[PDB]
């Protein structure tokens, strides 16, 4: 089974300078079959290039693919803001078919650090027995971010999810939510509830806490 | 023309059978190959198969020989994607791709790469429940720039939609992505940072609605009093 691996795995870039994507093959790909596609979150894959350097009708010019044989290379001239998106690479020359991984093309701004906000969780939840912890992160960049929860000063470990916003169309930021959850029992047997965010905005660790029930 | 119109969402549960459909409006539908393409959420595309009407030839992927059927129906320019004994690690979004072509008939050649998607269909495979949702409020802190919101909790299955103040409330609002919790139930979080000057005398309400469950929840937001 050929294999396609992307290179590299995220980019970051600014709306107007070019953009250089990798794709190389574990064998050889017959006949140069090698089609790339875009993907903006939410809809279809769309076709960009086929035959490994053609391009359909109604593809922009700054869009071009290169390469043979092996290794493979997609080109994005001038990145027009519409350009951000996910690209995967395929090879359509053998029986079965494959992708590659992906390469996502984010944004690249000026370094934001995020507005932390937590939530302790209201009454109409305790009643039912549970409690959630909601920990909020908001409008950052990049996306790399670290949350830690301590209760009582204790660390936590699998009891906590967290979710992150697709890149903001008009800020270029990301906004992460963390929930940690217990039992109602667990909640109540201790006081300090805090989160704690590790950020490259952040010279310091920020943390932002409650006690339970003041 | 040349448009590709997938079924609806489906739910199901694990060992049943679940068929997508997806049917080519306008050009021709016999002529060229129909492959059917999952993408498992937050995954990368993965080629399950492929048909030709005209020739009666169908190609699959050896990770779903034998769990797997593609047909082709010309008589309504439909193909349709059988997928048998789910399993939780079927849940995607199929989509159906045509591939392209430079020209039409004897003229020029297919391109084998996908050219034509249909708008994909969302497979969900659990053993969950129809289940409303519980909506509690994030109230904004007692102690510039505040932050509020609503956690929508415990509800099956996906998706949830979350207006503010019947959307008179856009910017500086933001709804997660839910999350699969260990119970088999999803939850997301939406929030909305406001000015803090507003807090006392402005109305935040959360308009939390469920169309699979056929449920609607509003919910008002204000600040905890202590």
């Amino acid at each position: 089974e050929i294999v396609l691996t992307q290179s590299p795995g995220t980019q970051s870039l600014s709306p107007g300078e070019r953009a250089t994507l990798s794709c190389r093959a574990s064998q050889s790909v017959g006949n140069n079959k090698l089609a790339w596609y875009q993907q903006r979150p939410g809809q279809a894959p769309r076709l960009l290039i086929y035959g490994a350097s053609s391009r359909p009708s109604g593809v922009a010019d700054r869009f071009s693919g290169s390469g043979s044989g092996t290794d493979f290379t997609l080109t994005i001239s001038r990145l027009e803001p519409e350009d951000f998106a996910v690209y995967y690479c395929q090879q359509y020359g053998q029986s079965l078919s494959t992708f590659g991984q992906g390469t996502k093309v984010e944004v690249k701004r000026t370094v934001a650090a995020p507005s932390v906000f937590i939530f302790p969780p209201s009454d109409e939840q305790l009643k039912s027995g549970t409690a959630s912890v909601v920990c909020l992160l908001n409008n950052f960049y990049p996306r790399e971010a670290k949350v830690q929860w301590k209760v009582d000063n204790a660390l936590q470990s699998g009891n906590s999810q967290e979710s992150v916003t697709e890149q903001d169309s008009k800020d270029s930021t990301y906004s992460l939510s963390s929930t940690l959850t217990l039992s109602k029992a667990d909640y109540e047997k201790h006081k300090v509830y805090a989160c704690e965010v590790t950020h490259q905005g952040l010279s310091s660790p920020v943390t932002k806490s409650f006690n339970r029930g003041e | 023309q040349v448009q590709l119109v997938q079924s609806g969402a489906e739910v199901k549960r694990p060992g049943s059978s679940v068929t997508v459909s997806c049917k080519a409006s306008g050009g021709s539908f016999s002529t060229y190959a129909l492959s059917w393409v999952r993408q498992a959420p937050g995954r990368g595309l993965e080629w399950m198969g492929g048909v030709i009407p005209l020739l009666t030839i169908t190609n699959y992927a050896p990770r779903f020989q034998g769990r797997i059927t593609i047909t082709a129906d010309r008589s309504t320019s439909t193909a349709y994607l059988e997928l048998n004994s789910l399993r939780p690690e079927d849940t995607a979004v199929y989509y159906c791709a045509r591939e392209g072509t430079t020209g039409w008939g004897w003229l020029g050649k297919p391109i084998g790469a996908f050219a034509h998607w249909g708008q994909g269909t969302l497979v969900t495979v659990s053993s969950a429940s129809t289940k409303g949702p519980s909506v509690f409020p994030l109230a904004p802190s007692s102690k510039g720039t505040a932050a509020l919101g609503c956690l929508v909790k415990d509800y099956f299955p996906e998706p949830v939609t979350v207006s503010w103040n019947s959307g008179a409330l856009t910017s500086g609002v933001h709804t997660f992505p839910a999350v699969l919790q260990s119970s088999g139930l999803y939850s997301l979080s939406s929030v909305v940072t406001v000015p803090s000057s507003s807090l006392g005398t402005q109305t935040y309400i959360c308009n939390v609605n469920h169309k699979p469950s056929n449920t609607k929840v509003d919910k008002k937001v204000e600040p905890k009093s202590c």
